[PDB]
RNA sequence: CCUUUACUAUAGCUUUACAUUGUAUUGGAUACUAACUCGCGGGCGAGGACAGUGUAUGGUGGGU
RNA sequence: AAAUGUAGGUAUAAGUAACGAUAAAGGGGGCGAGAACCCCCCUCGCCGAAAGACCAAGGUUUCCUGAUCAACGCUAAUCGGAUCAGGGUUAGUCGGGGCCUAAGGAUAAGCCGAAUGGCGAUUCCGAUGGAAGAACCGGUUAAUAUUCCGGUACUGAUACUGCGAUGUGGUGACGGAGAAGUGACAGUCCGGCCGUCUGACGGAUAGGCGGUUAAAGGGUGUAGAUGUUCGGGGUAGGCAAUCCGCCCUCAGAGUGCAACCUGACAGUACGGGAUAAAGGACGUAACCGGCUCCCAAGAAAACCCGCUAAGUGUGUUACCCGUACCGUAAACCGACACAGGUGGUUGGGUUGAGUAUACUAAGGCGCUCGAGAGAUUCGCGGUUAAGGAACUAGGCAAAAUGGUCCUGUAACUUCGGGAGAAAGGACGCCUGUCGACAGGCCGCAGAAACCAGGCCCAGGCGACUGUUUAACAAAAACACAAGGCUAUGCAAAAAAGCAAUUUGAGGUAUAUAGUCUGACAC
RNA sequence: CUACCCUUGGUCAGGUUGAAGCUGGAGGACCGAAUCGGUAAGCGUUGAAAAGCUUUCGAAUGAAC
């Protein structure tokens, strides 16, 4: 059957890449709590 | 003017159309027309405001002079053409210096007629006059609220308008929906009625051919549940109570029309 | 510091033993065909008349701990380089 | 969570008063244009102290 | 010592369930301490509009080779998509990108708003679309190949042998359905030429087997198609709308056919040779962005051509990114080497209406536990005397019908239907004669297997085709074409939003919105 | 994922019937593969699968996928 993950890399960068974060404060407010706990991986950006 | 399919297959049991007797010409003109976008009755931030609009064939719009400024240089009509944004069909006229437009063809109007514009233009059909200079008792379309600003009255298929008095700077205009009104006498007027008058008489015979027109089905608000609709609810089928809508607005003789509109000052008899 | 490195494989070896005037080099990833094509004549002074490039990513080595410490091998570039017919470059 | 002629509120709609807001004739009407509003084209039209809006106030208000 | 209490470890059920589609295996050699499973060979079996071949998405080294068998692999393993190391992806033209714009997104001037901010162009971004810059066949590696090599092409720049945009025009530029005529490739048959062999048993020096090839580009203008037809706009112009003198579609578009072609594949013989290894008959939209009909009336901008305003020859050279491998799957989405899901192209032969069905080529596979034995019982299948729905809530399930052609078809009907109503007959092979006719032959059976309607009578509901409770309900529920009522004169009513603003609609009462009824007849 | 919408692309073997205008070739027309579904029965229920398989069945030029 189908499943609930289909992946589009075009789509995985438009919805939560780097550059779709940084464009709201609500997104950037996203940035600074992962940057504060020491995430190593920031977005779907550095997985790539 | 109408065609009545025979019953071969279920769907096409009561359907009628168009004989499409009158068009002359089988595709538009390049210059006048534009490529025309859908929307689903969305807005703007793409919520749907209007519901039951959807799909349906692809549509290039065309230009459409309502206002006819170009007074005083003859036009000749060409080709008369179906339209998919509209109820009416529409003629295209060349002028004599070069320009083309597009114009509602008025019933009666046909290929070769010669057609013009403004206060010295006589009074025939496919003409446009300012109302002083419209004599009393025509039969007229295309009516301008404002001068200047281009027709918005009486343009649907088979509709028409008569010149019923003249009060000074303000004639008096009866309108399809049997309303009278005082209307500027600087305003513009077409002479005659507006073609394809056999339009109301077609049937689509099937759901189908609704769809290919854009629009979607329609619920009724009784067999819904309590959450989606005033209306809905019960063991078993209900009447629903009184007719509202989903915002809870009476459909059965509320009126709507705000109270102190100021053109109230011009309507002299009410239907609507 | 264009040229890494020459290429000395089974393949490359047999490759200039049917044509004398090819040679293999491994270059930065981030040069182009016309850049090469200086650095091989400005160090061993010959005439280049064609050059074919490809890009290599690394390898990646995953090792294991307490899992998973991931590792890759730096990415490199390949140019294959044709010389004017009648020359040839000698690696010793 | 849902319903309504359960209770109490409330968005919205609607009434009047004050502000925006002026001038004549004869208070209350008639009339005007300059506040204010809309159209054309790049001033001319059409309205007009109304309308719209703020504050206060009565009514309505399972839409919430 | 107890909270269906938490972590870690170890028990019991138990050597039990199970080892993941019933497409299938047997033998001989080999390496090896070790072989049901690994390699080679012979036989057998399965797929073959696929379980074969080529891409996209996604994955990211799984690709090839050497070493290794601890762990992983539902068994063992000398094997592996496993571990380690080495190696492997080559472009002026392919796919992208560079150019253009769609939905949408971000904005400029402006508008709105406790803040955070919300809107807002003809501006920019953004392909799933458009580009006037252009390549195809073959061969070689353990692993790449329009990329390397061979042959034959094409496209930009560059060096040596009056122009006209930022404005404004033209072009680009577009639907659905339908069949026909002409006629390639593939494929089949007939018939020559080249090479090779003489095949368990009766017959055959007459046969068996493998071949006898081809694209882009160029030419022709053939089949066939289309054309005999002074005001309305783009070129002589001023910032597209009240003029005058001037060159036409009379030729366009176009298969097939020449040439490219003294390439190539297989097999023999030894890079070279046979080998420059005839031709036919069908078949055949790849002509066709064509033709005809219809209504539901079928993107945008740029490339490329105008206008004014303002002012051939040769040589060299063609940058960037992708290119391995999987991809109806053991490599993607499903925790698994999971009976599920996954877009596009191709898809030989006989049979057939067919891309159905059956059997086969090329190619790919025998599905990572076996061996004995042949109780009960279960799963999936086969047959059955006499009876024939007596079963059961209910003929559930199964059986039965089933093809082509020729006869023949009722009530009722909205005149279309009902209808394939129902009910019947013929069907193989040989001979001759003009698919048919007659005579004859064989069998229980001639539609030969596979494939392939059961039908009829009468009621309730819903007119009809559709839609629905992803995962217990597909219906009489919903929708529907159509009918009524009510609102709405245009900054329309109505909807969204705090507002600005947007939908309605750029529609205008034969229109739009709310609501109930639901073809039709009465 | 799913519900609806917007823009831009693609796909639908073969046969039958015979409307408008002997010809013609319409249709939310017929039979039936691909495909989209999910009627009935059987099976599975520490399943191969957190919804499947087999047979059967519906639609299959359109309100289609
Ligand atoms: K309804
Ligand atoms: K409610
Ligand atoms: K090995
Ligand atoms: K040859
Ligand atoms: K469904
Ligand atoms: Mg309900
Ligand atoms: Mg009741
Ligand atoms: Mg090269
Ligand atoms: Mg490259
Ligand atoms: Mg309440
Ligand atoms: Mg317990
Ligand atoms: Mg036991
Ligand atoms: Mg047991
Ligand atoms: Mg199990
Ligand atoms: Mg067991
Ligand atoms: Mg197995
Ligand atoms: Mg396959
Ligand atoms: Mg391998
Ligand atoms: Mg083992
Ligand atoms: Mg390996
Ligand atoms: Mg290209
Ligand atoms: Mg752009
Ligand atoms: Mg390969
Ligand atoms: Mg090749
Ligand atoms: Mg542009
Ligand atoms: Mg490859
Ligand atoms: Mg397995
Ligand atoms: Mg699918
Ligand atoms: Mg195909
Ligand atoms: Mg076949
Ligand atoms: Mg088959
Ligand atoms: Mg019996
Ligand atoms: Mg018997
Ligand atoms: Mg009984
Ligand atoms: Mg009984
Ligand atoms: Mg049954
Ligand atoms: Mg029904
Ligand atoms: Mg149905
Ligand atoms: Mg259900
Ligand atoms: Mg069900
Ligand atoms: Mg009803
Ligand atoms: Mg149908
Ligand atoms: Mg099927
Ligand atoms: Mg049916
Ligand atoms: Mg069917
Ligand atoms: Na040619």
């Amino acid at each position: 059957m189908k499943r609930t993950y289909q992946p589009s890399n075009r789509k995985r960068l438009n919805k939560h890449g780097f550059r779709s974060r940084m464009a709201t404060a609500n997104g950037r407010r996203v940035l600074a709590a992962r940057r504060a706990k020491g995430r190593a991986k920031l977005t779907v950006s550095d997985e790539f | 003017g109408i065609r009545k399919l025979k019953p071969t297959t279920p769907g096409q049991r009561h359907k009628v159309i168009g004989a499409f007797d009158k068009i002359t010409a089988s595709t538009p003109e390049k210059s006048l027309v534009v490529g025309k976008k859908k929307t689903g009755g969305r807005n703007n931030t793409g919520k749907m405001t209007m519901r039951y609009i959807g799909g349906g064939h692809k549509q290039k719009y065309r230009f459409i002079d309502f206002k006819r400024t170009k007074d005083g240089i003859p036009a000749t009509v060409k080709t008369i053409e179906y339209d998919p944004n509209r109820s009416s069909r529409i003629a295209l006229l060349y002028y004599a210096d070069g320009a083309k437009a597009y114009i509602i063809a008025p019933d009666g109007l046909e290929v070769g007629h010669t057609v013009m514009s403004g206060s010295e233009a006589a009074p025939e059909v496919g003409n446009a006059l300012p109302l002083a200079n419209i004599p009393v008792g025509t039969i007229i379309h295309n009516i301008e609220l404002r001068p200047g600003q281009g027709a918005k009255m009486v343009r649907s298929a088979g509709s028409f308008a008569q010149l019923t008095s003249r009060e000074g700077t303000y004639v008096v205009i009866k309108m399809p929906s049997g309303e009278v009104r005082r209307i500027l006498s600087t305003c513009k007027a077409t002479i005659g009625s507006v073609g394809n008058s056999d339009h109301a008489l077609e049937k689509s015979g099937k759901a189908g051919r609704s769809r290919w027109l854009g629009r979607r089905p329609h619920n009724r608000g009784v067999v819904m549940n309590p959450v989606d609709h005033p209306m809905g609810g019960g063991e078993g089928r209900q009447s629903g109570g009184h007719p509202r809508s989903r915002k809870g607005l009476y459909a059965k003789g509320l009126k709507t029309r705000a109270p102190k509109k100021h053109s109230s000052k011009y309507i002299i008899e009410r239907r609507k | 510091g264009i040229i890494i490195k020459p290429i000395i494989s089974e393949k490359m070896t047999a490759v200039t033993e049917k044509m004398s005037e090819r040679y293999g080099f491994r270059v930065s990833p981030n040069a182009n065909k016309i850049e090469i094509k200086k650095a091989v004549e400005a160090m061993y002074n010959v005439k280049v008349e064609d050059v074919n490039t490809m890009r290599y990513d690394g390898k990646r080595k995953n090792r294991y701990t307490s899992g998973l410490i991931r590792g890759k091998e730096a990415s490199f570039k390949k140019a294959i380089v044709t010389l004017k017919k009648g020359e040839t470059i000698d690696f010793f």
